[PDB]
């Protein structure tokens, strides 16, 4: 939708600092810890029954990286997000049936993790702003089919 | 929080709709599965496809309404009186909290649909506050 | 999106029984009563400070009818809902800023009012189903711009 | 509900972040207005356009965090200790409950952003549970 150069810049610039394999694992791990009902969706990850089980489980770390790769797909196609997320929508919302609001929760956890990594001087109100408009779009593109 | 007034309104409604609860619960559950298919994922062990006509659902219908009838009876301490349903839902089954809203809606829908003259605006407020408080008690064992 | 004849039928058939000027007022009135924070948006309706004020206020009844006319616009354009709601989206979500979840709340109250009017033998699980897929679409088409 | 453990975790965090609350609140409020413009509708009386740099917001920042510091101090009865903020928010201003989630997020975001080493997964859980409980106490006077 309407992205400005200022927005693309801030977002691209931020995705470019982020180390996917580090923020991804931490984010997906927090989702599972802080909001434990999300665990029901990853029954195929094995041992995630305790918080240390979770923090150590390599399958969780692996999947956290897949999520960041999924986000990269959008940062790479910022003007067609909805169409390029054609598959991820269907999977999550037509097959798995993740309640929409969980997308927001993981979106928030990543932002928070992005925050704790870079600080208030890189993750400024201005960046934070472009970034949030970005996740709001991803979130919207991820859901649908359930209703 | 439920006020004493709120409790008094829920009590008058429940006493009035009791008995018919069994059909109301069959209806409520039966409608959630059909109208909000995302909820069916929690009942995939059940057989025939899930509507009011399947036995499992019609029997589980009376079940929920029985628990709800019991919540009304302990309206002064839903937390304490609901800790086992919470451990079952929030801990054992890992139900997404977002679904409590769905069942509640289908329940209020059924009530208004059965006792319309009695589900006045003020009652609708209290019964909605109660169901919201019920979900809160059930979300107790999540984290 | 994908509407079947069975769905269009049930929906059209139901909208055709409904008396807009009767369900509308009751629905908008309940919204204001049951979820009082929605009152902040209708400050121009005058006296709605008490539940009887609300139930009697003609401005509330008038507006409830405008809401049902807005829904008729969708029942009339079921395959372009999103585009025909181009204006209502902007108003509610870009100008007024009604939190999205309120759309769902009014959607639920109307359904409930539709329910109390017709009963379980007209508002069957089958109808209730087509109807819900319908409101889910309206709700989605009404919001956006806020994020 | 907050468990004693939860309370103990919120207490350790708060004691640690106190003082800096004033800048954290300025930041939190400043970020909500900018990142979630739908919230600005509640502050249209304020002047300069709303960011962390405007005085009204930076001063109201310390204000919220002061109330939050006070909530922590009455963590055993947020309802009773928060009834006046609730009457103000839920009754006087008619704030949409859906916004409490927004402020909370911006607050946790600021905390993690300022005391990252201290906002571990377990803390994040409790502080989120507390903020959720806070909103519940403030939603007390809605209906
Ligand atoms: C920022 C939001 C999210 C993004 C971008 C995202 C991305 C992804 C990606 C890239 C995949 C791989 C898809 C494929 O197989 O083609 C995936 C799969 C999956 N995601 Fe997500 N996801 C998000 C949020 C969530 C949430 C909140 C949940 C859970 C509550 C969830 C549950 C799953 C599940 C269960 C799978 C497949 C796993 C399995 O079969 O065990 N996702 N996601
Ligand atoms: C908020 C109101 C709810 C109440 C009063 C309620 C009540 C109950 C009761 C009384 C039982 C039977 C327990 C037993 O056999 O020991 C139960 C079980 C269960 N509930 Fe809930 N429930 C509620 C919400 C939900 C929701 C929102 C879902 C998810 C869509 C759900 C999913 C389940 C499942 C999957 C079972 C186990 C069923 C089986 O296979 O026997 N419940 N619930
Ligand atoms: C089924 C969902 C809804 C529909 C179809 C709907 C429809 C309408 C329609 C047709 C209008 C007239 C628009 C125009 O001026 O062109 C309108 C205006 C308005 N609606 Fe909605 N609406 C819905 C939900 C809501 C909710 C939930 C709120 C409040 C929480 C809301 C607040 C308003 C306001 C404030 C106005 C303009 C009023 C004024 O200036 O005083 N609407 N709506
Ligand atoms: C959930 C956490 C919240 C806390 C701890 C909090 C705390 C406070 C405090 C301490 C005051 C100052 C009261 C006074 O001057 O007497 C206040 C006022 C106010 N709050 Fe909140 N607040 C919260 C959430 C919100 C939210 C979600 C909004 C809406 C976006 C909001 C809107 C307002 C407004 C509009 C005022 C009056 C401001 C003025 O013009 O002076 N607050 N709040």
């Amino acid at each position: 939708v309407d992205w400005t150069d200022a927005e693309r810049a801030a977002i691209k610039a931020l995705w470019g600092k982020i180390d996917v394999g580090e923020i991804g694992p931490q984010a997906l791990s927090r989702l599972l810890i802080v909001y434990p009902w999300t665990q029901r969706h990853f029954k195929g990850f094995g041992n995630i029954s305790t918080n240390a089980a979770i923090l150590g489980n390599a399958k969780v770390a692996e999947h956290g990286k897949t999520v960041m790769g999924g986000l990269d797909r959008a940062v790479q196609n910022m003007d067609n997000i909805k169409n390029v997320y054609k598959q991820l929508s269907i999977k999550h919302s037509e097959k798995i049936h993740v309640d929409p609001d969980n997308f927001r929760l993981l979106g928030e956890i990543i932002t928070m993790c992005v925050g704790a990594k870079f600080g208030p001087s890189a993750f400024t109100p201005e960046i934070h702003e472009a970034w949030q408009k970005f996740l709001a779009v991803v979130v919207s593109a991820l859901g649908r089919q359930y209703h | 929080s439920l006020s004493a007034t709120d409790k008094a309104r829920v009590k008058a409604l429940w006493d009035k709709i009791e008995g018919k609860s069994a059909e109301l619960g069959a209806e409520a559950l039966g409608r959630m599965l059909v109208s909000f298919p995302q909820t069916k994922i929690y009942f995939s062990e059940w057989g025939q496809d899930l509507g009011p006509q399947t036995p499992q659902v019609r029997n589980h219908g009376a079940v929920i309404m029985a628990a709800v009838g019991k919540a009304v009876k302990s309206i002064d301490n839903l937390v304490g009186g609901l800790s086992q349903l919470s451990e079952l839902h929030a801990f054992k089954l890992r139900v997404d909290p977002a679904n409590f809203k769905i069942l509640a809606h289908n329940i209020i829908l059924v009530i208004s649909m059965y006792f319309p003259g009695d589900f006045t605006p003020e009652v609708h407020l209290s019964v909605d506050k109660f169901l919201a408080c019920l979900a809160l008690a059930l979300s107790e064992k999540y984290r």
